[PDB]
């Protein structure tokens, strides 16, 4: 989570973080490519038939 | 927050706020390199399949 | 919300993203010990008597609501500067010694 971990529990710092520009948004879609891929790497072996 | 002023209380916290957002990227990076070789070894699994 | 993270009007089937679900809390609880006093602020500040500068005398000040704001108000002051704390945040910290 972008907020939790680095501003957790604070409301000041969740401010700040949105004028470090779209950073964090780049580490959600990051995260999900590798997810994705976790559910092709099991579906393209074991379910050839 | 409760010890500083606004005026340089964001001094520190830059420093605080750039230092977990750097220390959360190198774990995006060694996670795309851990993400390689899995997926180089799907395809020889899914070869010897 | 998921039309309006997209930066589309369309959005395609299957399952999406969103922001988070952070329970909101309810109200709010302060509390301090019990010491209901004044501190001998008023004591060491308006001493008749201060010692020579290499024979300094330290007091110990224990058990005591401390207000900073009879203090801070005097206007002959030339200086008043805090490095760890800020000067106007002292009046809701409660301190070990």
């Amino acid at each position: 989570d972008c907020t939790m971990y680095i501003c957790g529990d604070s409301t000041e710092c969740s401010n700040l973080l949105l004028q470090y520009g779209s950073f964090c948004t780049q580490l959600k879609r990051a995260l999900t490519g590798i997810a994705v891929e976790q559910d092709k790497n099991t579906q393209e072996v074991f379910a050839q038939v | 927050f409760s010890r500083l002023d606004k005026v340089e209380a964001e001094v520190q916290i830059d420093r605080l706020i750039t230092g977990r957002l750097q220390s959360l990227q190198t774990y995006v990076t060694q996670q795309l390199i851990r993400a390689a070789e899995i997926r180089a070894s799907a395809n020889l699994a899914a070869t010897k399949m | 919300e998921t039309k309006c993270t997209l930066k589309s009007f369309t959005v395609e089937k299957g399952i999406y993203q969103t922001s988070n679900f952070r329970v909101q809390p309810t109200e709010s609880i302060v509390r301090f010990p019990n010491i209901t006093n004044l501190c001998p602020f008023d004591e060491v500040f308006n001493a008749t008597r201060f010692a020579s500068v290499y024979a300094w005398n330290r007091k110990r000040i224990s058990n005591c609501v401390a207000d900073y704001s009879v203090l801070y108000n005097l206007a002959p002051f030339f200086t008043f500067k805090c490095y760890g704390v800020s000067p106007t945040k002292l009046n809701d910290l409660c301190f070990t010694n």
